[PDB]
RNA sequence: ACCAAAGCUAGCUCAACAUACUAAACAAAUACAAAAAUACACCAAAAUAAAAUAAAACAUUCACCUAACAUUAAAGUAUAGGAGAUAGAAAUUUUUAUCCUGACGC
RNA sequence: GUUUAAAAGAACCAACUCAUCUAUGUGGCAAAAUAGUGAGAAGACUUGUAGGUAGAGGUGAAAAGCCUAACGAGCCUGGU
RNA sequence: CACGCUUACAUCAGUAACUAAUAAUAUACUGAUAAUUAACAACCAAUAAACCAAAACAACACUAAAACGUUUAUUAAUUA
RNA sequence: UUAAUUAACUAUUCCAAAAGUUAAUAACUUAACAUGGACUAGCAAUUUCGGUU
């Protein structure tokens, strides 16, 4: 026998059925789309066509992303969207020589980054590319709010983004209870990323966390049948009272 | 399975505690050091290597203790000595001529005049004469006597310059430390320990030394009389 | 000096708290609702359990100073 | 509660009476209600085995019906 | 950051399909290491009067080390973004007239 | 080799393997090593008085049976609370906030025999 | 004449459709040494596929090899290859709804 | 048990532990045994229970020994 | 007795054939019915303090430095 | 192994990265980790042993 639905669509079917269907539509549509992350380790070519130097003919070239491995320690820091490059290499850079497995690893650094919206200094394991992206975005909070999930590749970064988005959507007075002017000045410069509360609490959540949150939201105690029967009897009595 | 260490005892006690030997096996269970295992059952007598340790912090001055008994210790090659002062007793490493019913001084005071060095006495290096034989010397003030402890071994004080004392270890190497490091004077007990003669191959098994491997290995370049110069003086002073 | 406790035998320190507990104004999503550990969710922090009714055998030993016969002066018995 | 044990199956775990909460019980804490990433293949294998069993049972029933119709031509 | 390139050519896939990879496509050559290239300089706008660089209200090009460990954490300077530069422009315009 | 299909009971092990046969515990271990049995843990059989009880284990063979009507929650409600609530609503003193007079229980933790926790065996 | 011999069924196999995919039983006990009601915790982990084989040897290479894009052509073409064995696209094209499902299968 | 101021990796010799030599056995009682005869027998001794070290390894008083009756590197499954 | 096997144990009855490497019959096959009754054994307190001083008839010693414990203070459901 | 290609890991050393320090663009240091590229050795990995006689 054969399966009616291919194995590649089984996860999609489970996401469509069950409690996964009751999840918010904006979260679902954010999870479905798989955007190609920015090239970090492989250098892409600009144009889509290229002239072969040997064939002297135009051919369509494409970019294939190089698989990069993210160890579980990367989810606790901000490595800038990079990780471990596991692959092979030719010793002495000769094809006809030996093939050798090689693991290229990034240079991690324990740096302390200060956030303006959350007002806390986090001791995070960041990379030089992370610091460069921060300097390019002209701010830690700017970098967090601008780089998406596919470019962060960090659960901690997604949690930071969710926290600052919730703070911006709630206008939290706990930022600076003694400096309302400073709080307002901080909240104004991040106005371009203001997201409503209905979507600000579902951005840095995984599938398991989202299912757990939906279960905690839908967790209702079973009402006793006494209440339902009393309501039915009251309805019947009101009907018999109005039908006379 | 991973084994736990027997050294789980935070409270210092004078009574001997039972210890679980392990023959070359690390906490994993594989041999790390060959030729170890199957010795005699031994207890552990906890030694207090920080000699200058007052009972209460209210009186941090020097103190005198009395030697009760010089006993044998199966864990080290030296002899241990029970010393009592105040309300507590402690095991220390007995010197060459330390007998029962002696008085030992433990001081941390340095003065312009050198003190007369007895055996059981323990003064900082800055207070001892320039040619004094010492043992149980320290690296940092208050760290504890990691250095000379073996039976009969003793170092010698060479000179004191710029509030820093230079000593010479039994390995004929020079060690520079601060002058406030406490050190015990004299030679360690059991000076005839090197002259002992293992009578038979069974005494090694009693001590807990398994026989060497029977594999014949050809000598490499490492073998031969390597006449190397004396290494430079090991300094422990942190110069800013 | 020389501390008499070995780290591998002492009570190991609690694991570091999850990174979601350092974000101000953010509720952690833990596994406390399912009454069991589940990977991917945060570690819930629980307050010290209060057995509203005391049990003689299964209670913590009261301290020495709580005893009514406790005195400041040390007696040598 | 409807739990998922280490074997990937969905079970109905009944609750027991305990004098201490769930986060303080040693015997209960070393239990696992979740499946590791290596149990998905076994779950799919169970699914395929049950599918094959049902398919061959349906084919057997069809063959029996056809045999009976051919043996009794009362139509 | 290490930059690697495949030794072997990957066949095409034009319908948006994922490229069919092989074991031979895991062989990489290290074509560049960004950590070894001469690093660029960070431009920062002073918010206070420091002794070495100069008076508050100027753009200076300092190395990323000092720009990240001294000027930015201590609030001694800010980035050179347009939104942060308009403020200093209007401050200079208010200062020159008075 | 040993057997795997047979049940693993207490008779098949060493002296230090003493597994119970399914009985419930009746106490704990005291001070001197003995067993202290708690009289609250032992089941108290509540036996009624069968002296003047005119009912036998069997019924008359000529007695007729009845159609199977499994008792339901709606039927029980109609039998115990529908007349009372109907009379109360006809009299006009119906209180939707207080339903304890009709037999409803807000919280089970007050009474002795609760229904959801099932504090009683039988 | 013994030993023996012959049944036609239990059922299987390959497909189509298909609800959409870990069956039924789960009173109590079941990850204490499973099926043992009952005490102050610890819980969790990832780091490339390899080789047998072909190149009549074997070192670079060796389709499939438990990762969806299917079909008709382009096309075994451009290309990639100790330029050897072999590997191998794409741009661009075609694909009319349902029943008619059973068996030159045992 | 005996000899010894001796519990001396001493001596004689039991239980016990090994297995020197011979004869049977060789699809045998036995996939290593029987009988006689031997060596140690207070020690580097035998032995009960429970745990650990796992194969690109472990362990080894090196016999390239032993790691569940075939180990110059176990067995099972898959590649096949 | 411990470890291990689980009824192969006990009574009655039958054995033409099945098990005993053959019979007689039966602890080893078959069927029915019964049985092993706790005093022995298993499960059967923590938290701090005083505690250096071997077991070998242990008087006292040797070296290889040696398992085996009480008392005091606070809490230990209390009921065949 | 004095065979041919050379990995991972462990010990050296060097350069780069990172942290910094001095003076009116230069010089200098690295506690624990630790990334990239080279060097010398251990531990080692893959494969082979032309044919007529
Ligand atoms: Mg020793
Ligand atoms: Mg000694
Ligand atoms: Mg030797
Ligand atoms: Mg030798
Ligand atoms: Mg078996
Ligand atoms: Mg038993
Ligand atoms: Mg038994
Ligand atoms: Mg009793
Ligand atoms: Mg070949
Ligand atoms: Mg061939
Ligand atoms: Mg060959
Ligand atoms: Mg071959
Ligand atoms: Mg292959
Ligand atoms: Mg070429
Ligand atoms: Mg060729
Ligand atoms: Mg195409
Ligand atoms: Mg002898
Ligand atoms: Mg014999
Ligand atoms: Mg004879
Ligand atoms: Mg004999
Ligand atoms: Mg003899
Ligand atoms: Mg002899
Ligand atoms: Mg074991
Ligand atoms: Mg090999
Ligand atoms: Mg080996
Ligand atoms: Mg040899
Ligand atoms: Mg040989
Ligand atoms: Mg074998
Ligand atoms: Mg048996
Ligand atoms: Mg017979
Ligand atoms: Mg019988
Ligand atoms: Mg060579
Ligand atoms: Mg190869
Ligand atoms: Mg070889
Ligand atoms: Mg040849
Ligand atoms: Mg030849
Ligand atoms: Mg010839």
């Amino acid at each position: 026998p054969l399966h009616k639905v291919p194995v590649g669509l089984w996860k999609q079917l489970r996401l469509w059925e069950g409690i996964y269907s009751r999840l918010p539509r904006h979260y679902l549509r954010s999870l479905e789309e798989a955007r190609t992350p920015t090239p970090v380790h492989y250098r892409p070519h600009g144009a889509k066509f290229k002239i072969n130097p040997k064939n002297w003919q135009r051919e369509r070239v494409e970019d294939v992303p190089i698989p990069v491995h993210y160890p579980p320690e990367s989810q606790l820091g901000l490595w800038g969207g990079e990780g471990w490059v596991l692959g092979h290499r030719y010793v002495n850079n000769d094809k006809l020589s030996k093939r050798v497995r090689k693991v290229w690893k990034p240079q991690l650094f324990q740096r302390e980054l200060y956030s303006e919206i959350l007002d806390k200094r986090f001791t995070v394991t960041v990379t030089m590319r992370t610091l460069d992206l921060i300097d390019q975005a002209c701010g830690f909070d700017f970098y967090i709010l601008k780089t998406p999930k596919e470019d962060l590749c960090s659960k901690f970064g997604m949690d930071l983004k969710r926290g600052m988005l919730l703070r911006l959507a709630r206008q939290d007075p706990q930022l600076h209870p003694d400096d309302p002017a400073r709080r307002a000045a901080i909240y104004d410069r991040y106005k371009a990323f203001v997201i409503p509360e209905a979507e600000a609490e579902w951005v840095g959540l995984t599938l398991d966390e989202a299912v757990e949150k939906q279960r905690l939201l839908e967790e209702k105690d079973p009402i006793p049948l006494f209440k339902i029967f009393v309501e039915e009897l009251l309805g019947q009595l009101q009907q018999q009272a109005l039908s006379e | 399975a991973t084994s736990v260490s027997w050294k789980s005892r935070t409270k210092y006690t004078v009574m001997p505690v039972k210890m679980r030997k392990s023959g070359g096996r690390n906490h994993t269970g594989q041999i790390q050091v060959h030729g170890i295992g199957g010795g005699h059952k031994q207890r552990y007598r906890m030694i207090d290597f920080l000699r200058f340790r007052p009972e209460h912090e209210s009186k941090p001055g020097p103190f005198e203790e009395k030697v009760i008994a010089v006993r044998y210790d199966p864990c080290r090659s030296a002899d241990i000595a029970l010393v009592a002062g105040g309300n507590r007793k402690r095991w220390i490493i007995a010197t060459e001529n330390m007998k029962a019913g002696d008085t030992v001084l433990n001081s941390d005071h340095i003065g312009r005049m050198a003190v007369a060095a007895r055996e059981g006495d323990a003064h900082p290096l800055g207070a001892l004469p320039v040619g004094t034989l010492i043992n149980n010397v320290e690296s940092e003030p208050g760290r504890g006597a990691q250095y000379i402890r073996a039976a009969g071994t003793c170092g010698v004080l060479l000179r004191k310059v710029n509030g820093t004392a230079i000593i010479q270890l039994p390995s004929k190497r020079q060690m520079q430390v601060l002058e406030t490091c406490i050190a015990t004077v004299g030679r360690v007990s059991n000076v005839d320990h090197n002259k002992r003669v293992i009578g038979k191959a069974g005494r090694n098994r009693w001590l807990g030394k398994r026989p060497n491997s029977g594999l014949w290995q050809r000598k490499g370049g490492w073998a031969g009389r390597k006449i190397r110069p004396l290494p430079p003086m090991k300094s422990y002073v942190k110069l800013p | 000096a020389y501390e008499w406790g070995v780290r591998s035998t002492r009570k190991p320190e609690p694991p570091p708290l999850d990174r979601v507990y350092e974000i101000p104004g953010l509720e952690p999503i833990t596994y406390a609702g399912k009454m069991h550990f589940m990977p991917g969710l945060a570690r819930p922090v629980f307050p010290p359990w209060d057995p509203g009714w005391t049990h003689p055998k299964f209670r913590r030993l009261p301290p020495l100073h709580e005893h009514p016969l406790y005195k400041d002066q040390a007696c040598y018995v | 509660a409807w739990r998922r044990d280490i074997f990937g199956r969905i079970i109905w775990h009944k609750f027991k009476q305990w004098p201490i909460p769930w986060y303080l019980n040693k015997k209960y804490n070393r239990k696992r209600f979740f499946a590791m990433p290596y149990v998905e293949r076994f779950v799919r294998m169970r699914i395929e085995k049950q599918a094959r069993i049902k398919a061959r049972k349906r084919s057997l029933e069809r063959k029996k019906e056809k045999f009976l119709q051919e043996k009794f031509p009362h139509l | 950051t290490v930059i690697v390139e495949r030794w072997w050519k990957v066949p095409l896939a034009g319908e948006g399909r994922k490229p069919r990879l092989h074991r031979r496509h895991r062989v990489y050559k290290l074509v560049e290491d960004t950590k070894h290239r001469p690093k660029d300089n960070l431009e920062l706008v002073l918010t206070q009067s420091v002794e070495e660089l100069g008076v508050r209200g100027d753009l200076v090009s300092v190395k990323k080390s000092v720009g990240r460990n001294r000027l930015l954490p201590q609030g001694l300077a800010v980035y050179a973004s347009p939104e942060n530069k308009k403020l200093f422009e209007e401050e200079k315009l208010l200062r020159q007239e008075g | 080799g040993a057997d795997r299909m047979s049940k693993w009971t207490s008779k098949r092990g060493p002296r230090t393997f003493c597994k119970g046969r399914g009985a419930k515990g009746t106490g704990f271990h005291g001070r001197d090593g003995k067993f202290v049995q708690i009289k609250e843990m032992i089941p108290e059989l509540v036996v009624p008085e069968l002296a003047g009880f005119k009912l036998k284990p069997y019924v008359n063979y000529r007695a007729p049976e009845g159609t199977d009507t499994p008792l339901t929650a709606k039927q029980l409600f109609l039998e115990t609370a529908a007349p009372a609530i109907e009379k109360d609503f006809k009299a006009g003193t119906f209180d939707p906030e207080h339903l304890e007079k009709y037999g409803f229980e807000p919280t089970q933790e007050g009474k002795l025999f609760q229904l959801y926790p099932k504090n009683f065996p039988r």
